[PDB]
RNA sequence: ACCUCGAUGUCGGCUCGUCGCAUCCUGGGGCUGGAGCAGGUCCCAAGGGUUGGGCUGUUCGCCCAUUAAAGCGGCACGCG
RNA sequence: GCCCCUAAGCGUGUGCUAAGUGGAAAAGGAUGUGCAGUCGCGAAGACAACCAGGAGGUUGGCUUAGAAGCAGCCACCCUU
């Protein structure tokens, strides 16, 4: 809880968001913090975990196409960034979904404008 | 009002018995506790005589003599070896023109000085003034300060109905008040202390006591053994609060080091009814360490007042004499002769120096061999799910030998009757 | 006690102001 | 205010009544009555909930909003699932058996002890050391599970009595 | 303890109460101190006490000063007298103290410590005080 | 229980509060509960 | 239930493990035998392990890498740690032995992060009093 | 350095005395008087609540504009009557001050640092007296006791004054004394 | 030194009381360094009870044998 | 002084009190309540509430039969 602070997590959520060629957003509500190490153990070739705090995210969506995602603000925000693409990352991010059952798909952002999660998936099994 | 001032000392003295070793020692320990008290001590005066001088205490040249030294020295208090009839300070007071102190009076200021908290006010209250109603005569005639005045006694004409003299107030009137209802809450504290102290004695817990002269070391002791700081020593002097804290034997087992304040010799009745409050310590205690000065060229006198105080105290209860453990403290302070001429008279004494611990390996071994374990020999064999039992035989239990096997946790040690039962299913002798 | 208090705070009053005789 | 704005939802197979000050609710479990403080009003919401209300925001009306609000919450939870409040009986020979609508304990007292369950409250067994109290008034229930913690003194040296299942009470010792 | 070593005069008047402090109301010496908003006598006994209880609850440094001293002298006949007689010695000194005052004052670094032991000596004073700083 | 003028929340436990218009003092261990009087 | 630590070269330890784990009821016979023959490559070394036992007392050993603060000190050769923890110097590290011992140590850890693990490792050097740099 | 004149507004006080003055602070107007080389003084009601903020914020010797009348006029406040029971400020006085006149006054001295473990530090003199034109002196001023050793003594002269001011007092002054810490017998020694 | 000196008759014991609670016993609780027993402390409680002897003029005080207990004070140190 | 005793007002307007305070009292205790003034955090989500995160480095080291996060002592660094 902290307002100068504000700024600064903003920027450092922009950088790396803008940095990633696509982004999907999801709620990672159970998991205990270790899954996360399997998680990003099996992401590691093409994408990269964080956690983040809504209360800024969404004053910081407005940045970008992301906006269409404002619905879509609510529980606790897991931005999975893919490098390059999103199937390179999204077949391993769906499957490791299906089977550890502590995240759920929400949201997602590729070529400056949301993608709904009907897409994201869609391009996941493609 | 009512105090005492020794300002400056000019002892006197009478031999009466024994040798001229003996009245210069008392004359010498007379002027320390003067010292002590504060005045300064200008010179000291010995008349020796087959028996007292039931008349001044002194001879009445004598007397004169001393008048003259006084005057000549400017002095302003003199110090008798003794304790004196008011009739005695009265006749000394009116040939000296000066105020006359004695040992008991000066012992018991130095306590007034002294104590500060607790029960200690009231009981040093209470000896003074059931030593000055003796000599309420005496001091009365000496009364000194009073702010002079005339009489202080005229009711009125009677008639037919004679004044009050429902007099409920007097100068010890209120001492009187006070000790009785005092007295209660001395022994209150006792008992529900005491309830603690059964507890105690529940466990091998057992008590030890420290019997010691005035200012003999009484607290190094107890800052060598116990390591316990100790408030002023808590033993000087003139100490009144006796202090106890929980030390370890030699071989580990725990009990209670108790300071005590220390003896002169023939301390006054009147205190030795305010050291009953340290004194059923001694009887209470399972073990006396009965301390001596190393630096004495006498010990025996300091070590048959002691004798004697605590043979009075135990005739009271008939309680079997603990043992006692003869210790010499201050012990580099004198000679090899020096300290051959106690040893050869008493050789079991152990000669320790507190300042330093120079034997005090010895002693403590003397001291918990000679208190002897509430406990049993006990050899048993626990499986190693009764871990919990090998801790409580490390925590509460003295092991001998510990050793582990497949069956279980080979222990021979000493252990308390209660856990004894507990654990005699795996004893090897079971 | 209680007379001596009583007898003092009737003193304090509306038609008195503070002052009554004998204290 | 805070708590005592929130409305009260009524589930489906509820019933309530506003009837003048006083409120009635029934359902399955049986009927239940309140009432309600005169500066505070109540009423009943279009979408099934009872709404409390005042007409300031003093001291007192402040102190009973929250009140009546979690009033009528539980009396419309008592209506539907009531209340049940566990036991448990510690110490060796200890014991509880049911006599019906009443109860016996064995408490190591000289004679056993009898306590009746009162109107609208029922006493189940589940063992001899352990059972339950249920009824459709928290009010009644907590007080009769207040008796029965009161029957034994507590015993912190070795804690036999009967307290609840959660109850984790203080434990000193006793040298022997 | 504190006792003036020698006295022009062992016999004088009540010192008088009326009015507030008009000198040593403003801490000098250190960075607390405590003032006094009523009327008293301190005398050479409290004052011992106070400080032996500010002392004792430092217990390893800061500085504490004392702006006020007993030198008063105040007498009482002897007991169980009648009026008459001329008046009586001097048995206990005070000091004359007036609302604003400064009694005593601490220096120590930690705030929290200073202000408890201040409020320990306004416990054994018998006045009503407050604690003080030097900032307005 | 004690029963003193002066009523000190003497551990962090401790809660002082108002009832039936006398002031007094709760804790988890029953050394400490006082009321002022 | 419990956890512990224990050498592959040798087995039941009295003090370690005589009143430590068996006091809870494991059945150490054969839990340091199968420990032995799961790790005894690593010889002498201490190892942590943590044990998880069902109802019957069925048991199952977790293995962990060997404890951070010796392989810190047997570098520099010393085998026990500092009696006043940054009071008393005991040993110097470098930098890259201290981000290995971290990386190491990550799957000890509950850390995702490499860099994080050394300064992890770091902090439990320094603060025993080990130069690190 | 340099600080804006702080406004302030101030009607002439129609009467006086005693009472006048007195009712002025019951009803929140604290009297005060303005004089100066600007001939014959004249006596101010200011506003209470806002001169002591202006007053806290920027110290004892804070420099005012007073809207006398709508007349804009620059002061400097140079000393405050203030009640010692309950802190009131009864009255102040007001130095008519042109720009760039160079004036003497009164400043704080700060104490920023710690010694070593075994030390104590001991200020000695608050205030300190500095010749400075009006608008450039300093609220406070600081002296370090940062890593001094054993016996130290900071005097008047051994601070860093800023630029513009001179030290009007005696430079050997003893404002601070660092010493070895007392101990606790040390303590009880004190006051015998 | 305010009423009473053209009079208000005094200590202890006896008979007869009556009131206060700052409770000795009996009753209800809290905390206890409250295993049990037995204690300690504090809170509420004034309904009833509260021995007989030796020494002492004695108030008071000490002692003997009991007792659940052998409470403390006011009423012209209650009452000639 | 003005409700009835008891002549005159259960007078008018604005607020405070729950103590019959009013219609006696001290040090000192305290979260009763009205007002005024401050300073910190605060929809960028303030405090509370429910916690899926709060696990592990690792006996952090010495003491340790033993202190594995909370018999003790030293630092007390660290992500995710
Ligand atoms: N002879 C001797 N005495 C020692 C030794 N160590 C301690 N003491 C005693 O310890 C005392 C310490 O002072 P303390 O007991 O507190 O009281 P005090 O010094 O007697 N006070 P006062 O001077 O008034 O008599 C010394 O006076 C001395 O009597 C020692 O090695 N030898």
């Amino acid at each position: 809880m902290a307002k100068a602070d504000k700024a600064t997590a903003v920027a450092d959520i922009a950088e790396q968001f803008k940095a990633s060629t696509a982004t999907v957003v999801t709620e990672y509500r159970g998991l205990t913090v270790a899954n996360l190490a399997e998680l990003r153990r099996a992401l590691g070739d093409s994408a990269t975990y964080t956690v983040a705090k809504n209360t800024l995210v969404k004053r910081a969506a407005s940045e970008a196409g992301i906006e269409g995602l404002d619905e879509l603000f609510a529980g606790p925000t897991a931005i999975a960034f893919v490098k390059g693409e999103a199937v390179d990352a999204a077949k391993a991010i769906k499957k490791f979904a299906k089977d550890n059952k502590a995240l759920v798909i929400k949201g997602g952002y590729m070529d400056g404008k949301a993608l709904s999660v009907a897409d994201v998936e869609k391009i996941a099994d493609l | 009002y009512r105090q005492l001032r020794l300002e400056r000392v000019v002892l006197v003295g009478v031999w009466t018995e024994g040798s001229a070793a003996d009245a210069e020692a008392s004359l010498a320990e007379l002027a320390a506790l003067a010292e002590t008290a504060g005045s300064e001590v200008l010179e000291g005066l010995i008349q020796r005589r087959d028996k007292p001088d039931p008349s001044t205490y002194i001879g009445s040249g004598k007397a004169a003599e001393l008048r003259e030294v006084v005057l000549a020295t400017g002095a302003d208090t003199v110090i008798c070896d003794g304790e004196l009839s008011p009739a005695q300070l009265n006749a000394l007071e009116k040939a000296v023109k000066v105020k006359v102190i004695d040992r008991t009076a000066l012992i018991l200021d130095i306590f007034a000085q002294h104590a500060t908290s607790r029960e200690g006010k009231a009981q040093v209250s209470l000896a003074q003034m059931e030593y000055m109603l003796p000599r309420l005569r005496g001091w009365g005639e000496s009364m000194s300060r009073q702010a002079g005045g005339r009489a202080g006694g005229a009711g009125g004409g009677v008639g037919t109905r004679g004044p009050g003299e429902t007099k409920i107030e007097t100068d010890r009137r209120r001492i009187r008040e006070r000790m009785a209802k005092l007295r209660r809450e001395i022994r209150d504290m006792k008992k529900i202390r005491d309830t603690q102290r059964g507890s105690r004695r529940r466990s091998e817990i057992p008590s030890v006591a420290i019997v010691g002269y005035t200012n003999a070391g009484k607290s190094s002791l107890l800052n060598a053994l116990t390591g316990a700081g100790v408030l002023v020593e808590n033993a000087l002097f003139a100490t009144l609060e006796p202090t106890t804290r929980r030390g370890e034997f030699e071989d580990g087992r725990p009990f209670v080091l108790t300071d005590t304040v220390g003896f002169v010799r023939h301390l006054p009745t009147q205190l030795v009814e305010a050291f009953r409050s340290t004194l059923e310590e001694v009887v209470d205690a399972d073990l006396l360490i009965h301390v001596v000065d190393g630096s004495d060229v006498n010990p025996l006198a300091q070590i048959n007042a002691v004798r004697t105080v605590i043979n009075e105290v135990v005739a009271e209860y008939d309680i079997a004499p603990p043992p006692e453990l003869l210790v010499v403290n201050k012990i580099d302070a004198a000679t090899g002769v020096g300290l051959a001429q106690l040893r050869r008279a008493l050789p079991d004494a152990v000669f320790v120096s507190a300042r330093t611990g120079d034997g005090l390996d010895k002693l403590r071994s003397r001291m918990g061999e000679l208190v002897e374990s509430t406990d049993a020999t006990v050899d048993v064999t626990i499986p190693y799910d009764r871990g919990d039992l090998v801790a409580r035989v490390h925590t509460d239990g003295h092991v001998d030998a510990t050793e582990h096997t497949d069956a279980g946790t080979r222990i021979k040690a000493r252990v308390p009757a209660p856990l004894a039962a507990t654990l005699r299913e795996y004893a090897t002798f079971a | 006690a209680k007379r001596g208090r009583k007898k003092r705070d009737r003193k304090h009053s509306k038609a008195n102001h503070g002052k009554r005789p004998n204290a | 205010s805070r708590i005592g704005k929130q409305p009260v939802p009524v589930p489906s197979g509820v019933d309530v009544t506003i009837n003048g000050q006083n409120l009635s609710v029934k359902g399955p479990k049986g009927t239940l009555t309140l009432d309600v403080a005169e500066p505070i009003s109540v009423s009943r919401a279009e979408d099934g909930a009872i709404v409390v209300t005042r007409p300031d925001d003093e001291r007192r009306s402040r102190s009973l909003h929250g009140l009546s609000r979690t009033l009528i919450a539980n009396l419309v939870t008592g209506v539907t699932e009531g209340y049940t409040q566990k036991m448990e009986i510690f110490g060796v020979g200890y014991r509880v058996q049911l006599k019906g609508q009443n109860l016996e304990f064995a408490l190591g007292y000289s004679h056993p002890v009898l306590i009746e369950a009162p109107e609208g409250i029922t006493f189940a067994v589940e063992s001899p050391t352990k059972f339950s109290v249920s009824g459709i008034d928290k009010q009644k229930v907590g007080q009769i599970s207040a008796v029965i913690r009161r029957l034994r003194r507590p015993d912190p040296y070795k804690g036999k009595g009967v307290r609840y299942e959660g109850e984790q009470i203080r434990r000193k010792v006793g040298k022997t | 303890m504190l006792i003036p070593r020698k006295v022009k005069h062992r016999k004088q008047h009540h010192p008088e109460q009326r009015g507030i402090a008009s000198g040593g109301t403003s801490v000098s010496f250190g960075d607390y101190g405590i003032q006094a908003l009523e009327h008293a006598y301190i005398t050479n006994r409290q004052i011992e006490s106070a400080r032996i209880a500010i002392n004792r609850h430092i217990k390893r440094g800061g500085k504490v000063w004392i702006n006020i001293f007993p030198d008063r002298p105040l007498t009482k006949k002897p007991a169980e007298t009648r009026m008459g007689s001329g008046k009586g010695s001097p048995e206990w000194w005070v000091a004359n103290v007036k609302p604003g005052r400064v009694l005593f004052e601490l220096s120590y670094p930690d705030e929290k410590t200073a202000r408890d032991a201040l409020t320990r000596a306004i416990h054994k004073l018998p006045i009503k005080a407050r604690i003080v700083t030097r900032e307005e | 229980m004690k029963v003193n003028p002066s009523v000190k929340p003497i551990c962090d436990k401790c809660r002082v509060i108002r009832r039936h218009g006398r002031v007094m003092v709760i804790c988890s261990d029953p050394r400490h509960k006082q009321r002022q009087g | 239930l419990i956890k512990l630590q224990i050498q592959a070269g040798q087995a039941n330890p009295a003090p370690p493990v005589g009143p430590a784990l068996g006091q809870h009821g494991v059945n150490i016979m054969e839990f340091c035998k199968a420990y032995n023959a799961a790790t005894e490559s690593q010889r002498g070394n201490v190892i942590p392990v943590e044990i998880t036992v069902y109802e019957d007392r069925s048991f199952t050993f977790a293995l962990k890498t060997p404890p951070a603060a010796k392989l810190l000190l047997k570098a520099a050769g010393v085998q026990k740690g500092s009696g006043e923890p940054h009071k008393t110097k005991v040993a110097k590290v470098t930098w890259d032995q201290v981000r290995e011992i971290a990386e190491t140590k990550k799957a000890d850890l509950n850390a995702n992060d490499i860099d994080a693990a050394a300064k992890i490792i770091a902090g439990t050097a320094r603060s025993m009093g080990i130069t690190v740099e | 350095t340099a600080n804006i004149p702080n406004k302030l507004t101030a009607n002439v006080r129609t009467r006086t005395g005693k009472g006048a003055s007195r009712q002025a602070r019951r009803d929140g107007k604290v009297p005060a008087v303005l004089y100066g080389h600007g001939t014959d003084p004249q006596h101010l009601e200011l506003n209470a609540r806002d001169f002591a903020a202006v007053l806290r914020s920027h110290g004892t010797n804070a420099i005012l504009t007073l809207d006398i009348e709508g007349t804009e006029q620059l002061a400097l406040t140079k000393a405050l009557d203030v009640h010692p029971i309950r802190r009131n400020i009864q009255h102040a006085d007001l130095l008519v001050v042109q720009r760039g006149e160079k004036v003497t006054v009164e400043v704080t001295v700060l104490v920023e640092g710690d010694a070593t473990p075994g030390t104590l530090v001991t200020q000695d003199a608050n205030t300190i007296e500095i010749e400075a034109e009006a608008l450039s002196i300093p609220e406070q001023l600081t002296v370090s006791v940062e890593g001094v050793e054993a016996g130290t003594q900071i005097t008047a002269g051994q601070i860093s004054l800023p630029e513009g001011v001179n030290l009007i007092s005696d430079p050997e002054l003893l404002v601070v004394n660092v010493v070895e810490a007392p101990s606790a017998e040390a303590l009880e020694e004190e006051g015998a």
